[PDB]
RNA sequence: GUUUAUUAAAAACACAGCACUGUGCAAACACGAAAGUGGACGUAUACGGUGUGACGCCUGCCCGGUGCCGGGAGGUUAAU
């Protein structure tokens, strides 16, 4: 399903409005990429689907720090 | 983007200079082969002490080595005696394998995917300048020979 | 030869015969032979993806060799054979040490003559060499787009591709549509034109000649109704709109090409 | 069986080669019956016009005695090989000797 | 040959043949949020769409309008 592994991003709904207002159901998908991150830890890459968005906490926090989360709720990469 | 250089960079760094570079730099290249690490407050003190006085320097030996390396095969030439055709056109192109594994059997103990080719992939028989990329700055000139049996 | 029948009753009247006197009277080998159960045009969801076809005579699948990865080892064509599932008709060739394989049979091709395989070879029709050893300007077959794929451009018989240039890594091919595409010199050609060249010559003559090959009729969109197709109703054969498919998208005239990511390899389109 | 008279030009950089060349088509013939009457390599001579994009190529006459099957597979080994610019093959009259 | 099972069997539909047209293969196209299927274990003498409708003699003039195809400077032109 297209949902980020590292945030959580889920597709959530919602309208698409005309210029008169004629509002009709649609959704929006998150920024999807099966990217693949060095985890210097074990010397290895690791494929983990995650958003844009994602990538930018993956830069921000560790790799080790977010796949420490990762295996906290109980997944896998 | 901070990111501390561990390895000498080509153009832009000189060892442990915390210039700006794009994200992708960082995480695709610079990061997995270990040229780089992000600069976040600890690491900052991690290459502070611990590394730039004492690792750099062990970093910069292993340069020297690499340059050793090049000099394990003082000869620095291949005579390549493979099957061939009726006068010059070989039967099959020498790829990098064939020469890693002939350097490696007699010579350099260098792995394949330093082995470059500047003229291609070396279909006409004769003499052939070949180049290795043992360390960034300096090459190696192979004058690597094939012969037609 | 190319025979027409005699019409001796309506539907045979006009029929045309591509009457082969060579083709294998008999089994084919089986080894190579296998099931190819019918769609019907169908596909996974169980509906009709492709129209139009549906029926005819059952059929096995031959397992032709389009690779030809016996390198250096000569081979003996056996024989002739019918391949039902393709155009082109097929050879039987064994291999000097045992192996036997069905290939697309070239024009200059009979029992008895034979191929040899690889990156040397002789340049003669049939042998299959790497498009970098074959001579600039030559008429070749069964070619491949990806170097050690199977084989996908000219299969049909009759077709072949012509090499027009070359510039070390890349080859300039010019395809019978016209399409002068570039490919990658690496890539094998079964030399030569492929054979049963009189296949187009044939009519079949009948309506049921068509159905016993495998294809149902076709309805005009003009014919049916405005609900089923965009041309429809008009009390008395009426059109007065822009031809188009079944699912509005204009027919006659209209470029649907959009891969983008293959445009590089395209020299000049075809005309 | 039948006289001849080819005179083959070889491309400038593989003039090295025509030594060799030399020895494998007149390996071809002189096996087959039919003897070599004359050796005459006239060598790297100017081109009255550019062939192919280039200057001075390598002129070799053999006029020779052969079968009409050596002589024709002699003749598709030039077509099928980029080292030989042209060539043409003349008809018998007898042997002949010297003249340049 | 098919067709309105249950008021229409025909001149209607189909048909072999004909043409224009799209499609270079991870084909066009179709089913499908997608994966993936058919097309096809086919590869332009193949495949899809449109029209016409064996065979014989033929198939004329118009590109202003509506579509399509190509050109790519200039004008106008969204987000940014
Ligand atoms: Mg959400
Ligand atoms: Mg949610
Ligand atoms: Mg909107
Ligand atoms: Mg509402
Ligand atoms: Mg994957
Ligand atoms: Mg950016
Ligand atoms: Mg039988
Ligand atoms: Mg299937
Ligand atoms: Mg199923
Ligand atoms: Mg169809
Ligand atoms: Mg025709
Ligand atoms: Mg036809
Ligand atoms: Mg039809
Ligand atoms: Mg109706
Ligand atoms: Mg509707
Ligand atoms: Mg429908
Ligand atoms: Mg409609
Ligand atoms: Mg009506
Ligand atoms: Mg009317
Ligand atoms: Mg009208
Ligand atoms: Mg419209
Ligand atoms: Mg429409
Ligand atoms: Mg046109
Ligand atoms: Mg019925
Ligand atoms: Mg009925
Ligand atoms: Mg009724
Ligand atoms: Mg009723
Ligand atoms: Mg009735
Ligand atoms: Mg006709
Ligand atoms: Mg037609
Ligand atoms: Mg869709
Ligand atoms: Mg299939
Ligand atoms: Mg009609
Ligand atoms: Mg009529
Ligand atoms: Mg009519
Ligand atoms: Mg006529
Ligand atoms: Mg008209
Ligand atoms: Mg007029
Ligand atoms: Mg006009
Ligand atoms: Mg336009
Ligand atoms: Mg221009
Ligand atoms: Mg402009
Ligand atoms: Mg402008
Ligand atoms: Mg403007
Ligand atoms: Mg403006």
């Amino acid at each position: 399903s297209r949902v980020c592994q590292v945030t959580g991003k889920r597709p959530v709904t919602g309208n698409n409005r005309s210029h008169a207002l004629n509002a009709t159901k649609r959704r929006f998908l998150p920024n999807l990429h099966s990217h693949r991150f060095w985890v210097e830890s074990e010397k290895r890459f690791v494929t983990l689907r995650v958003s844009a968005k994602g990538m930018r906490v993956i830069d921000k926090k560790g790799i080790d720090t977010v796949l420490a989360e990762l295996r906290a709720r109980g997944e896998k990469y | 983007m901070q990111v501390i250089l561990l390895d000498k960079v080509a153009n832009l760094g000189s060892l442990g200079d915390q210039v700006n570079v794009k994200a992708g730099y960082a995480r695709n290249f610079l990061v997995p082969q270990g040229k780089a690490v992000p600069a976040t407050k600890k690491n900052i003190e991690f290459f502070e002490a611990r590394r730039a006085e004492l690792e750099a320097k062990l970093a910069e030996v292993l340069a020297a080595a690499n340059a050793r390396a090049e000099k394990i095969n003082a000869l620095e030439t291949v005579t390549i005696a493979s099957k061939a055709g009726d006068e010059g056109k070989l039967f099959g192109s020498i790829g990098t394998r064939d020469i890693a594994d002939a350097v490696t059997a007699a010579g350099v103990e260098v792995a394949k995917s330093e082995v470059r080719l500047p003229n291609g992939v070396l279909r006409t028989t004769g003499e052939h300048e070949v180049s290795f990329q043992v360390h960034s700055e300096v090459f190696a000139k192979v004058i690597v020979n094939v012969v037609a049996e | 030869a190319v025979v027409k029948c005699k019409p001796t009753s309506p539907g045979r009247r006009h029929v045309v015969k591509v009457v082969n006197p060579e083709l294998h009277k008999g089994k084919p080998f089986a080894p190579l032979l296998e099931k190819n159960s019918k769609s019907g045009g169908r596909n996974n969801n169980g509906r009709i993806t492709t129209r139009h076809i549906g029926g005819g005579h059952k059929q096995a699948y031959r397992i032709v060799d389009f690779k030809r990865n016996k390198d250096g080892i000569p081979a003996v064509v056996e024989r002739l054979e019918y391949d039902p599932n393709r155009s082109a008709n097929i050879a039987l060739v064994l291999y000097k040490d045992g192996e036997r394989r069905y290939i697309l049979a070239p024009k200059g091709l009979k029992a008895g003559d034979q191929i040899q395989s690889g990156v040397d070879a002789a340049i003669k029709p049939g042998n299959t060499l790497p498009m970098r050893n074959i001579p600039v300007g030559s008429t070749v077959h069964n070619v491949e787009m990806k170097p050690g794929k199977g084989g996908q451009l000219a299969r049909s018989a009759g077709t072949y591709v012509q090499i027009v240039a070359r510039d070390g890594a890349y080859v300039t091919l010019r395809l019978r549509s016209g399409e002068m595409r570039k490919v990658e010199a690496d890539c094998r050609a079964t030399l030569g034109e492929v054979g049963n060249a009189e296949h187009m010559l044939r009519v079949l003559g009948k309506a049921g000649a068509a159905r016993w090959r495998g294809v149902r009729p076709t309805v005009r969109g003009t014919a049916m109704n405005p609900v089923d197709h965009p041309h429809g109703g008009g009390e008395g054969r009426n059109f007065g709109k822009h031809p188009v498919t079944p699912w509005g998208v204009q027919t006659k005239g209209k470029k649907t090409r959009s891969n983008k990511r293959t445009d590089k390899f395209i020299v000049r389109r075809r005309s | 069986m039948r006289h001849y008279e080819i005179v083959f030009m070889v491309h400038p950089d593989q003039s090295e080669q025509v030594p060799g060349m030399i020895e494998r088509y007149t390996a071809a013939i002189t096996g087959a019956e039919g003897k070599i009457h004359r050796l005459e390599d006239w060598g790297r001579r100017q081109l009255a016009y550019p062939i192919n994009k280039l200057h001075k190529a390598h002129y070799v006459l053999m006029n020779v005695e052969a079968p009409q099957e050596v002589i024709d597979e002699l003749e598709t080994t030039f077509r099928f090989n980029d080292a030989v610019i042209r060539s043409m093959v003349m008809r018998t009259k007898h042997a002949v000797t010297e003249a340049s």
